């Protein structure tokens, strides 16, 4: 289109003299080699290209040539169940074809152009259609893929293709005005994929963990946030969420995280079982990569391609969940580019628009009512990791008042090894009171009235226990031996959670509330018979104290018949004495 | 003592932190100010 | 028109033109590109050389050869009238609705024309909200600007929308006509999410008071020069509406922190010397331009009263955006996370939240002869049990003189009794009753404060 | 040869040279002035107008008549053969040895070139240190990164000497041939003094092993570019021995403060925004430029493992320095301070320090089933030993009871007799055999982690 040359080089950013009608935000292939690139920027007749590769080799005088298309994705059959760079590039060709280090200039195609797939029309002739409706199916792993019509086209189709098997590179409807309807489309990552109007979630995310399904529950529609401090379990936490929702895909970003968590991922999925189906875990993942170590800009590239991704499986009728990584790394890309375009900086370097830039990636999550009718939603869970651990980063404080949930994790539950390491003294969840009619419909009937007791009976505790700290567990009148001795319960049997047990990663909702019915149980029991007179030393040692301390090793399936014998053995070891 | 000798020293570690950005900014203000002066000899 | 063109440079927000000194300093224009779709701008520093412009919308496929800019008017101006009090609107002013645009009845700048310190008046009427916290001891009167220093995960939409549901004014009390005034909100909102403003829309339709208020609306999914332009639209509309038909406003503003962000960011791709952490020097002037509208004139009968909600980010009441909103109005309203914890609604911290125009709307005649005394005894009182919750965790409870007892369980019913509400509507004579009923816990005599006939008449 | 005279600007390290488009961007050039010397230099930011080239060691001595910069090659890169498996080179990779210097095979370049994440598989195997706690609590297996966080006062290079001079991958305890596995060791040092680069050579002598490492040293006295450079020559030499002759290499890097240290001094030069208390912003992006290279690719069978030792600046865990370092590698061990004044080597207290890849390269046919059960219970013991000691240190040994006389002995017997180990060399049956021995003070059926068949049949 506009071919001009190189006339400056300073790290990852490319000037490019002679370039009169280069649009802004586009991208371009520098030098002999293509590293494609992304104007942001524009002098007079020149343009301020980012690449977003090494560019380290590059002579001044190399061509330049503008291609006038925006960073585009291309969506398609084809998707789950791979490997993908930030700009969509899929890592097993790569390797495949060009051993086993990353090089640059290597060109592949996003989706695959060889496979065939078995279309299945539902369009007739002379039918009317518009922006977001479908034209047929075709059928992947245990799912059924649609072709949706592209946003924002129109027309009356003339011709189908009839039932077969066809390539991805087959037009197989054809409009009146002369278009070309391929099973695949392309959009721009910097828009957002436009719905009909957005709902409001009535529905509970169940992630499986203790501490996030009942104290601090998120909508099927929410946002959230994993601050906290290096070495905590933020990874190990991500990755139970991506192996245990109750999502229909899953899409795992990472821009910044070392690369044996992906590798880790990659080979332990593939021996995993889907608990809504029962295939294979990694065919309902689209897993997105970018380690530390390959190039920078990548990073942004690999956000925005996720969320893209993230909001055409909405527009098809599923409900996916968005699992970031470090948008903290993220925000580092940004700044180092703009301290590249030499602009005056913000609080702590970083550039005054990231707040901003949060906010947009941020909103553009919920449940919604798509095109086709059919609802969908999007959750996002976006870790954070401060420079000192200290929750005043300006990417934490930015992330917050835009966010539902906050899942604040501390360096002290993670040094004592008392993993998930969640702060229940400085989290928060704002999703909690829109929840209880799915509650008391689908748990219990007394749901929310058992969760306060629990939340009250820890909050009571902590004040005591400072006087327990200040003169020893001594002084302490019966009354608060008791509750200090119930919170240790509450704390290691309940909070507390193994994730790399067989039976102990996963708790149902119903296991969880049998749980917190035998410690209210054992409660109120106890300080009944320390009101009629018994003591302490004969309150504690009882067995039914290690009777419900293994209560959460056991399965979903005999779970009730031990609860019920657990509870029948309360009722009879505190009758005695 | 030792609580308060620690938040001593992240008060006092914020503070001098906000002196290099002021630094920076004055010479940056100064290098634009010669570039523009360095172009004022008349008109 | 498709004049202008011949721009030389486009970086982020800025955009330069060459040589046009017709367009006038602060004009508006809109910048048409190779493929029909119009933007906004706004000239800022006009010369003879060159122009630079504002973008509002964004900067998306701008190219350098085929784009021009149109001269639209020489100063902002918001075409206003009396139709537009069922609508709603959003950021620069276009209807995001099913209704066509209004026919203007007059079009008004959006800049400022101040209010001759000559032509105001003392706010004296008394408007109660049946929160006790606020109609008891920092009362709000008609004609006052009082924001609310909210925070991260603190509840400050409901408390405002509590306010716009409850507030009434009591003309039974101090003499008027009994039945006439009912309120008239202009809404306006600028970086809400959705869940925000889907809360915010239900309850306004709950209510049935969506048929009498104005809506500004500029989700965060939007650019942030627009954030920059709508409070000046509202209050425009706000003014126009109460010194031009007698109607009495309550402007609620919302989040003030991200416009003091899109201040702040064209401050900075303007490299205008930062003031303090940050933010530009003229923030005091911009957000002093944008607070002083609204007072009450005589003559006229109107009013404008605001409620700026804003969430101080660190929770430091020493970051320049609390500190000059601070310095600018006159009172406050300050929520309390230890408080939320505890399950108490709504948790405002009756000590840092304080209201200057009070002296002026309260006592004998207006409300009744005992309300700044009650309202000063409490304060002290209160004051007394927070110090000695101190010495209890230094000392022991059991080591305690036998009045500091007194003193710290009446700070605790203080807390669980007066503040703690829920969603119920009180008056003025039950939050007066409760208030006499904790201090007679106290002992008589004790009291430095009330007089010996109040004293004696309420116990 | 001669070519790129004409230079119009020198000012401390920058160098102005003028009309050269041949140079490419990071190349590698050769300033020669009029005395003969020769120095270094890269070609930092090309352009059209000039080309700005930064000089290594000093710009003394230069003039702009008598001077010419000339190209040596397009990349930086270095020639590494085999047989340098018994010598020692320094910085750039000049060998400062008794013998002739080196021929090549290739010539590898020293820089990125990272690992395709779908080409590599998990690390499993381990290796064994001789260090008790290491080996029974965080057992380094191959092919993970394991920081050493050390003190200013402590002995962390005499740690990294015995843990070279240890070191072995046993080849009989799962199950391969024995003799098939090699070893070697690409100690690394950056910023050493004479004293400890006397003791490092010394110790490595002395007991020959020295015939299957390679040496990089970097006296403190030399210009900080090769304090930047050596690193990445350690490295590039390990992953040329390991994944293409079969070796399982060890690389050990000293003292990577003064890298952040030469890292800061030589990016400050350049007026690019100081990041965060000095150091700039891509100090995270430099590490983990030089740490990702360790791992452990499939279909071949080499290895990279890695043990950078680093020295809290002033014993905190918020430094810059530290924090980016635990945000990249993974697992870390941790020296103590209080062990060191008791008199125990070597000081490591198990309560801060852990390793992730640790429950993968232990357990079922790994070494022996008891091991996971036996570091948990260890970790329990311990824990609830230094729980009673603070108690009875805070208020009295008056009332205490069995349990706790039976953890209180446990912690005293355990800091004395596991931890403290002198020059010892322990195989992980021996440890195992103390950790029996110290388990065997508490009575079988209050260990409620391990599991009853090992119970029955040690102990």
């Amino acid at each position: 289109m506009i071919q001009g040359v190189i006339q400056k080089i300073a790290g990852p950013a490319v000037i490019a003299k002679g370039m009169l009608g280069a649009r802004m935000y586009d991208i371009c292939k520098v030098g002999e080699e293509g590293l494609v690139g992304e104007i942001i920027r524009l002098d007079g007749d020149t343009a301020f290209v980012q690449v977003y590769e090494d560019t380290s080799g590059l002579k001044v005088g190399e061509p330049v040539v503008s291609t006038g298309l925006p960073l585009a994705v291309e969506l398609g059959p084809g998707m789950l169940n791979g490997i993908y760079d930030g700009i969509q590039r899929p890592l097993e060709r790569i390797r495949e074809k060009t051993g086993i280090y990353i090089t640059r200039g290597v060109v592949v195609h996003a989706l695959d152009r060889e496979k065939k797939w078995a279309w299945t029309p539902m369009v007739k002739p002379g039918d009317e259609v518009r922006g977001g409706m479908v034209l047929g199916t075709v059928p992947e792993f245990g799912f059924t893929h649609k072709i949706l019509v592209p946003p924002d086209v129109r027309g009356r189709v003339k011709e189908v293709k009839p039932a077969g098997e066809y390539t991805v590179e087959e037009p197989v409807v054809v409009l009146e005005d002369g278009t070309e309807l391929k099973m695949y489309h392309t959009w721009p990552v910097r828009r957002a994929r436009p719905v009909q109007r957005k709902l409001d979630p009535n529905t509970p995310f169940l992630t499986g963990m203790r501490i996030l399904d009942v104290l601090f529950p998120v909508a099927m529609g929410g946002t959230a946030a994993i601050p906290g401090p290096f070495g905590s379990g933020k990874t190990v936490t991500q990755q139970s969420l991506a192996k245990w929702s109750n999502a229909d895909v899953v899409v795992y970003v990472g821009c910044g995280e070392r690369g044996n968590e992906m590798t880790d991922v990659l080979v332990e999925f593939p021996e995993l079982t889907d608990p809504k189906t029962g295939g294979p875990l990694m065919h309902r993942t689209v897993l997105i990569a970018n380690t530390s170590n390959m190039p920078v800009a990548a990073r942004e590239a690999s956000i925005y391609v996720g969320v893209t991704i993230a909001e055409y499986f909405r527009d098809q009728g599923f409900s996916v969940a968005l699992m970031a990584d470090s948008t903290s790394r993220w925000a580092e890309a940004l700044r180092e580019i703009s301290s590249r375009l030499e602009e005056m900086p913000a609080e702590e370097g970083y550039p005054p628009y990231l707040a901003a830039r949060l906010a947009a990636f941020y909103e553009r999550a919920g449940k919604v009512i798509t095109l086709g009718g059919e609802e969908g939603a999007v959750t996002i869970v976006g870790a954070v990791s401060p420079p000192g651990g200290d929750m005043s980063e300006p990417v934490t404080q930015s992330t917050l008042r835009i966010v539902g949930a906050f899942w604040r994790l501390d360096a002290s539950l993670a040094f004592r090894r008392h993993f998930p390491a969640i702060n229940w003294n400085g989290s928060y969840s704002l999703f909690t009171s829109a929840l209880d009619p799915w509650y008391r419909e689908n748990v219990a009937e007394d749901y929310p009235e058992l969760r306060d007791a629990i939340s009250e009976l820890l909050q009571r505790e902590a004040g005591l226990q400072e006087i327990v700290q200040l003169v020893g567990p001594d002084a302490l009148q019966d009354a608060e031996r008791l509750v200090i001795e119930v919170g240790r319960i509450i704390r290691e049997d309940f909070l507390q959670q193994n994730a790399y047990h067989e039976v102990d990663a996963y708790c149902s909702m119903k296991k969880a509330y049998g749980i917190m019915k035998m410690i209210l149980a054992f409660y109120k029991e106890a300080e009944a018979a320390i009101k009629r007179g018994v003591s302490i030393d004969e309150i504690l040692q009882l067995p039914v104290l290690e009777r419900i301390g293994r209560a959460r090793y056991v399965s979903e399936e005999e779970f009730p018949a031990y609860f019920e014998e657990a509870m029948k053995e309360i009722q009879g070891a505190f009758k005695a004495l | 003592i030792p609580g308060i000798r620690a938040q001593i020293r992240f008060i006092q570690q914020v503070l001098e932190q906000r002196e290099r950005e002021d630094t920076f900014r004055l010479k940056r203000i100064k290098g634009k100010i010669e570039a523009r002066e360095a172009e004022e000899e008349g008109g | 028109k498709k004049e202008y063109t011949g721009i030389t440079y486009i970086s982020g927000p800025l955009l330069f033109v060459e040589n046009a000194k017709d367009l006038a300093y602060g004009a508006i224009v809109d910048i048409k590109d190779g493929t029909g779709r119009v933007r906004g701008g706004q000239v800022i520093e006009v010369s003879e050389e060159y122009a630079v412009i504002q973008v509002f919308e964004e900067t998306t496929g701008l190219d350098l050869a085929t784009t021009s800019v149109s001269l639209v008017e020489d100063v902002a101006r918001l075409g206003v009238s009396k139709e537009m009090l069922g609508r709603r609107f959003n950021g620069i002013g276009k209807p995001i609705d099913g209704l066509p645009p209004i026919t203007p009845e007059k079009r008004l700048p959006i800049t400022g024309l101040p209010l001759n310190p000559v032509a105001r008046r003392k706010p004296e009427q008394f408007i109660q909200t049946g929160i006790s916290t606020i109609d008891v001891m920092n009362t709000l009167v008609r004609g006052q600007k009082l924001p609310i220093f909210s925070g991260s995960g603190l509840p400050a939409n409901e408390i405002a929308a509590q306010i716009a549901r409850q507030a009434t004014v009591r003309p039974d009390l101090s003499g008027e006509g009994e039945k006439e005034e009912p309120f008239a909100v202009v809404f306006a909102a600028m970086g809400i999410t959705q869940r925000e403003l889907s809360y915010f829309i239900q309850e306004f339709e709950r209510t049935g008071a969506l048929s009498r208020s104005v809506l500004f609306l500029n989700k965060a999914d939007d650019p942030t020069i627009e954030r920059i332009l709508t409070p000046r639209m509202a209050l425009t509309v706000a003014e126009y509406l109460a010194f031009e038909h007698d109607y009495h406003v309550l402007v609620i503003l919302t989040d003030m922190t991200n416009y003091c962000e899109a201040l702040r960011e064209i401050g900075a791709a303007r490299e205008e010397i930062p003031g303090r952490r940050g933010y530009p020097g003229y923030m005091y002037t911009d957000l002093a331009t944008i607070y002083e509208r609204a007072g009450v004139v005589e003559g006229k009968k109107g009013s404008v009263t605001q409620i700026p909600i804003l969430s101080m980010p660190d929770d430091d009441r020493t970051h320049p955006i609390p500190d000059l909103t601070g310095y600018i109005t006159e009172g406050q309203i300050q929520l309390s996370r230890e408080l939320h914890r505890k399950g108490i609604y709504p948790p405002i911290d009756p000590l840092p939240s304080l209201s200057r125009l009070m002296n002026n709307g309260v006592g004998k005649g207006k409300t009744r002869e005992d309300h700044k005394q009650v309202s000063d005894q409490l304060y002290s009182a209160y004051a007394n049990g927070v110090d000695i919750r101190k010495l209890v965790a230094i000392i022991g409870e059991d080591a305690l003189t036998e009045n500091d007892r007194r003193y710290l369980q009446f700070a605790d019913a203080f807390e669980r009794f007066f503040i703690n509400q829920g969603q119920q509507n009180r008056s003025i004579e039950e939050s007066l009753q409760i208030a006499w009923a904790l201090l007679s816990m106290l002992p008589q005599g004790e009291l430095k404060r009330i007089s010996k006939d109040h004293i004696g008449k309420y116990y």
